[PDB]
């Protein structure tokens, strides 16, 4: 059998994981106690009474959100062991988080995710979702990353992070733990798709026209994107993708696994009807450079390798003409050494959509993951961030009150520097 | 002006016969490369370095200037088995292998012996060390929380330490293995606490009736620890977070005077503000830092490398 | 579950603390009684925080009063929420302080600090998880300087490694009641800078300009002051006790506030204020609540914040909003305003959001701010302590209590450091 294990450490975690888990819930449908009144193993296992309980694990250092899934409207889906919390909150260090409150839930959680291994019998990887700038979400990812890279080793990971943005910040320390949570990153992670909130905001405002979003918008966009990930395993169809094929096909060099993802069409009920949304017109959008989720434009940039993941009633003829068009275009750009860039994937199953929603019920959606050297500049944007505050040394007395020493800072910028003239370099 | 010196030991016979290997790469006398990264300082010893060299090109000046009434001082920093007590103390009376304390107290006793008979000398001595932000006294058991005051000069000072006198070379060792018998060793000789310690020396011309006061100081600085590396967990996690911090603010120190800034934080750790007169101003200092070439040891002499970089 | 111990020093301190103590009261839904008569879950949810329970449904705060007269005492336990505290509590002498910081932190307080540090180590052991301690407190005073001042030393000795933030009244140029008052401020402010973790500047000079201004209040009086402090000492830990999108703790508030250690004096803010019958004029959505909270005549220090530029700026909202909105207003601040913020340290504002507004409001923000400006009242405190020192005036009665004029001396060096540090960054 094919099955994942998920792990969501930190607030946005949390946050994340709920709205895919009632996606989850909606597209097989189990009600929110487990009962339903086999495309579903994969994130569920059976109890012999008719509940479904899901493969995940919440992890966080505070007992707020977690005190708030417990008493909400899915406090009987999840095992209650699995709901792991501890007494007191990283306040944004890197340290804390890694080791200094670290080292006093990690066995716990070790344990639970031992437990859910010893019970699924043909593991596929694992699905983690943290944010970086936090302190959870940076140092207590590389902990558990670390312990699962000596324990289990030959399985996948796949990581769902959120980038600091170029000009909207929350924290005034997030450079520091986005610096030292990417150099932990490159070393045990499999595949790595980042996104930020302004250019999901930006979508939101011209897409979906909505003048004021929040993060419950931003995480069922996400959730959507998973879901279209994992429709592959889940359901069938023609021309059927895994996690291997996947990155067989999208990882040319060993540390070159850092994609950034889009999604389409995201459209409102009132823009539904009024408009074609051929396969034709669905997969020329999302080539635009105002529908990538990262701030980076793909024109100052060449193509690698692109995925394209159509869901619903496509047509093989019809992704044939599609790519056929792009290519044939002159603003898309991609290297010498890839003559053929393009994996198609193909699902029966539409789009479902959850009720409350910003999106509309369309027949069919794309989801194109690619790996393009334009990815640089946000990283660029962040490190010289990360040098403007470090020259005065600011807010380092915190970090280095809990015995983190002061070289780590160096390495972390080192390893990024050498992260972009990889790119740099493989891009000519 | 701050001067930084690096120094070199060799593969001693208990490690040879595990096959390591050298790391370090020399390039004239001042830049020493590890992995293909330069380290810029100011002299850069190597393993046929005898003590005497050391002596005479990092202590000298600041000894010559103490006997003037100006003000020295003196650091130590390395990780364990990495030659600091070679460099600092050695074998106590071996004309060749002694260390810079020895040659210290010779080089500033042969001056009394030696200048006339109307000028009237007296030393003291002082030993106290930090151990989690609190000075203890290791002359005198019975003090363990003394404080820092300043006088009318805005001159700091330590209240209360023991302060005794001495009359020879062989007083102040005696003194010296009494203090040292007391300081905070964890379980080879890993000292867990920073140490200072004072030599005053003053004159007054009975003819003149001028006075001259001059302090030197030397001071071992404890090794950082990353914690994530060893798994400390109690004192010991306790005694890693306030070294590290204590390291970090003489760093900041350093390197603000260094950098010519308008304001020094002084004021940031306790060991920084007690040797806030012998540091900036026409004071000059030296930092002596040891470094292990071995590869088993790569990571703490980078680590002990960046520390003395960080100064410049 | 992050639990905080309250102590309250002096008679300003008492009646900040008790109209605190009231407001925190309401907010939780509770009875003068000890009982709850709520009408919610999240009321009782995160009520460890600051109640302890009791036999047959009853919570008592984790509140010390300590004083060195028996008036302010006896007059809160007469208010209307004086039977909520425990009568093991209360610590007071007979003698008062006499407005000497000298007697109170050497003669009188050395009697009774003995009492008041059992009190406070039986309170601490009966918590899950300490988060850190809140005093109230007036720097130019005798009693409350010197006898918070060595309350501190003491818990800072005996616990340290856990937050102490203080809510402390400073001394105004064209408002004072006290001639020794310079002495006290700067005796006080020569600990404070060393043994806490962020504090919180105040006087009563910007809490009148408000109330006559922004308020068009005719006679203010001490209420509505004490009033106005509660309610930001409120707004500061809401996140400790109510769900939300951005949770930010104390120690999260003190590490992405303060760049270095001494620099960790903020004057607080708050928002909405209007006037009745000046309400339905005005609308209430977050770019209003942004506009006022830097405005120069929100503040409740007497400092101009234009005189200067900030550090690091703490916005935390209470209410039901969007993040879009929250984000877009501070980015544009700093853009409009490039010049009043430090240029080298990016993202000078921090954003924690919570979903529960104050009752009776639909949207409410605090703010916390950690600008240069703080300098001119250390500069008008160390000018009017350098007047009366040189002449040694009123200084026989400190030196009558077993003190010296090291003390002073060192204490105006310290002061003039940290000027010297705050002015750096200009
Ligand atoms: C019809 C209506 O909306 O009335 C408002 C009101 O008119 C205004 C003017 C209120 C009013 O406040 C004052 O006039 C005031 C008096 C003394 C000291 C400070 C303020 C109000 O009294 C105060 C009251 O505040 C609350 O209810 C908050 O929960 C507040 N509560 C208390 O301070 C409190 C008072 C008495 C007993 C117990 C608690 C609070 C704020 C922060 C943290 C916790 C609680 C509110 C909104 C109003 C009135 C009633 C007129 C204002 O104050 C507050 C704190 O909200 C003054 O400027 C704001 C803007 C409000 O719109
Ligand atoms: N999409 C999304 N992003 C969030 C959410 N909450 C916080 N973030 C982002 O996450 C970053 C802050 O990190 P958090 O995850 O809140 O911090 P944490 O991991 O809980 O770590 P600590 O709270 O410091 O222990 C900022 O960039 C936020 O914009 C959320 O609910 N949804
Ligand atoms: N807000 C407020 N301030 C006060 C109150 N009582 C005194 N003050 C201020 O506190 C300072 C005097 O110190 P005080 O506390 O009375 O002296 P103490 O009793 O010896 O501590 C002056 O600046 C007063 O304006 C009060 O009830 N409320
Ligand atoms: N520069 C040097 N040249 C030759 N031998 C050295 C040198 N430095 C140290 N050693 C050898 O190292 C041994 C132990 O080093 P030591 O000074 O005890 O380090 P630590 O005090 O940190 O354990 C000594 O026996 C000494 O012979
Ligand atoms: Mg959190």
């Amino acid at each position: 059998m094919r099955e994942c294990i998920s792990i969501h450490v930190g607030q946005a975690g949390v946050q994340i994981g709920n709205a895919c888990w009632e996606l989850y819930c909606l597209e097989h449908g189990i009600q929110p106690d487990g009962q339903m009144p086999d495309s579903f193993n994969t994130f569920f296992s059976e109890t012999g009474a008719g509940k479904h309980v899901p493969r995940a694990v919440f992890v966080d250092l505070e007992p707020t959100v977690i005190d708030e899934v417990r008493t909400g409207t899915y406090r009987q889906l999840f095992h209650p062991e699995q709901l792991i919390t501890g007494k007191e909150d990283a306040a944004n260090n890197y340290a804390r988080g890694h080791y200094t409150i670290g080292k006093e839930i990690i066995d716990l959680v070790l344990d639970r995710i031992r437990k859910l291994a010893d019970q699924c019998t043909g593991l596929q990887g694992f699905l983690v979702f943290h944010s970086f700038g936090g302190g959870t979400g940076s140092g207590f990812t590389s902990l558990l990353m670390e312990r699962l890279s000596v324990d289990y080793g030959k399985k996948s990971k796949l990581e769902f992070s959120i980038y600091p943005a170029p000009q909207v910040s929350t924290a005034v320390v997030e450079p520091y733990n986005s610096i030292l949570t990417t150099h932990t990153t490159l070393e045990h992670s499999d595949c790595a798709f980042m996104v930020d909130n302004e250019a999901i905001y930006d979508i939101c405002r011209r897409n979906l026209d909505i003048e004021r979003p929040t993060y419950t918008n931003l995480n069922r966009l996400i959730s959507q994107i998973v879901s279209s990930i994992t429709a592959s395993l889940r359901f069938d169809g023609a021309l059927n993708v895994d996690l291997t094929e996947f990155q067989t096909n999208l990882v040319p060099y060993p540390r070159i696994h850092f994609p950034l993802a889009t999604y389409a069409p995201v459209i409102s009920a009132e823009k539904a009807y009024h408009e074609q949304l051929s396969v034709a017109e669905i997969t020329n959008a999302c080539f635009e450079p105002a529908n990538q989720m990262v701030k980076c434009d793909p024109r100052h940039g060449k193509y690698m390798a692109c995925c394209l993941l159509y869901r619903g009633d496509v047509v093989p003829k019809d992704v044939n003409a599609a790519i056929a068009t792009i290519k044939t275009k002159r603003s898309i750009q991609f290297v010498d050494w890839c003559p053929t860039g393009f994996k198609v994937g193909i699902n029966y199953q539409p789009p479902t959509v959850v009720p409350g929603g910003d999106l509309a019920k369309v027949q069919r959606a794309v989801c194109m993951l690619s790996n393009t050297t334009a990815i640089a500049e946000a990283w660029a944007r962040l490190d010289h961030k990360f040098d403007l505050m470090y020259a005065k040394r600011a807010f380092v007395h915190w970090y280095v009150g809990e015995g983190m020493e002061e070289g780590e800072f160096s390495e972390a910028r080192e390893d990024m520097a050498a992260l972009e003239k990889d790119y740099e370099e493989v891009g000519v | 002006n701050i001067k930084v010196m690096c120094r070199f030991r060799p593969l001693n016979e208990s490690e040879v016969n595990r096959g390591d290997k050298y790391i370090a790469k020399f390039q004239g006398e001042d830049t020493v490369v590890i992995a293909s990264k330069p380290y810029a300082f100011d002299r850069v010893f190597q393993s046929s370095t005898s003590q005497e060299q050391v002596y005479n090109d990092c202590a000298k000046k600041i000894v010559k200037d103490v006997l003037e009434g100006y003000n020295g001082t003196i650091f130590a920093y390395g990780q364990t088995s990495s030659g600091k007590t070679h460099t600092m103390e050695g074998k106590l009376h071996d004309p060749e292998g002694m260390g810079i304390i020895p040659r210290i107290v010779q080089d500033i006793f042969n001056y009394i012996y030696s200048m006339d008979e109307n000028l009237e000398f007296h030393i003291k001595v002082s030993y106290f060390e930090i151990y989690l932000d609190k000075i203890r006294d290791l002359l005198d058991v019975s003090k363990t929380n003394l404080s820092v005051h300043e006088d009318k000069n805005r001159v700091p000072y330590v209240k209360g330490c023991t302060e005794r006198f001495v009359c020879s070379p062989d007083e102040v060792m005696d003194t010296i293995d009494e203090g040292k018998s007391n300081r905070h060793v964890a379980v080879e000789h890993s000292s867990r606490s920073h140490s200072i310690f004072l030599i005053n020396v003053k004159q007054e011309n009975t003819q003149t009736e001028q006075k001259l006061s001059g302090k030197l100081y030397l001071v071992d600085l404890a090794g950082s620890e990353k914690v994530s590396k060893t798994g400390a967990e109690g004192a010991v996690l306790d005694e890693a977070k306030n070294i590290n911090k204590s390291l970090s603010a003489l760093g900041n120190v350093i390197s603000a005077l260094a950098e010519g800034s308008t304001y020094v934080p002084y004021r940031d750790s306790k060991m920084t503000r007690i040797l806030q007169d012998s540091l900036g101003g026409n004071c000059r200092t030296t930092i002596v830092i040891c470094c292990s070439p071995s590869s088993y040891n790569e990571s703490e002499t980078k680590s002990t490398l960046l520390f003395g970089q960080r100064a410049k | 579950m992050r639990e905080i111990v309250h102590i309250q020093a002096g008679q300003c301190g008492n009646q900040i603390g008790a109209k605190f103590w009231e407001v925190i009261s309401d907010e939780h839904g509770i009875d003068p009684t000890g009982s709850y008569h709520g009408d919610s879950d999240l009321q009782l949810e995160r009520i460890n925080v600051y109640y302890n329970e009791a036999a047959g449904n009853k919570y008592v705060p984790r509140a010390i009063l300590v004083d060195l007269e028996p008036g302010t005492m006896d007059s809160v336990r007469s208010g209307p929420f004086g039977q909520i505290f425990r009568p093991d509590n209360f610590v007071f002498g007979q003698s008062g302080a006499g407005n000497n910081w000298a007697k109170g932190h050497y003669t009188e307080g050395a009697e009774l600090v003995d009492s008041v540090l059992d009190v406070v180590r039986k309170e601490s052991e009966s918590c899950d998880c300490l988060q850190g301690f809140q005093l109230t407190h007036s720097l130019g005073g005798g009693t409350g300087s010197g006898m918070g001042t060595l309350l501190i030393s003491k818990i800072r000795e005996e616990y340290p490694d856990r937050i102490m933030n203080t809510f402390s009244v400073v001394p105004s140029p064209k408002v004072s009641d006290t001639v020794v008052e310079p002495y006290n401020a700067t005796l006080s402010v020569h600990q404070l800078v060393e043994n806490t973790d962020e504090t919180y500047c105040i006087d009563n000079e910007a809490l009148y300009d408000i109330c006559f201004r922004t308020l068009k209040l005719t006679t203010p009086t001490y209420g509505d002051l004490n009033h106005l402090v509660s309610a930001t000492m409120s707004g500061v830990t809401t996140c400790l006790r109510f769900p939300g999108q951005l949770n930010a703790d104390l120690r999260k508030l003190a590490v992405n506030m303060v760049p270095f250690p001494r620099l960790h004096f903020f004057m607080p803010g708050f928002a909405p204020l209007t006037s009745r019958g000046s309400q339905q004029y005005r609308a209430l959505t977050v770019p209003e609540l942004t506009q006022q909270m830097f405005d120069a005549k929100n503040m409740m220090a007497a400092c101009d914040p234009r005189h200067g530029r900030y550090l690091t700026v703490a916005a935390v909202f209470r209410g039901r909003m969007s993040m879009k909105e929250v984000d877009e207003q501070m980015l544009n601040v700093q853009n409009k305003n490039s010049s009043y913020f430090v240029e080298w340290i990016p993202n000078n504002v921090k954003t924690a959001v919570c979903d529960i507004p104050p009752r009776g409001l639909k949207m409410s923000a605090t703010f916390i701010g950690n600008s240069t400006a703080i300098q001119e009242l250390f500069k008008r405190i160390s000018e009017q302590f350098t007047a009366m020192f040189r002449r040694k005036a009123f200084l026989h009665w400190y030196t009558g209590e077993g003190m010296d004029e090291m003390e002073f001396t060192e204490a105006e060096s310290n002061m003039n450091d940290l000027v010297s540090e705050y002015q750096q960054y200009q």
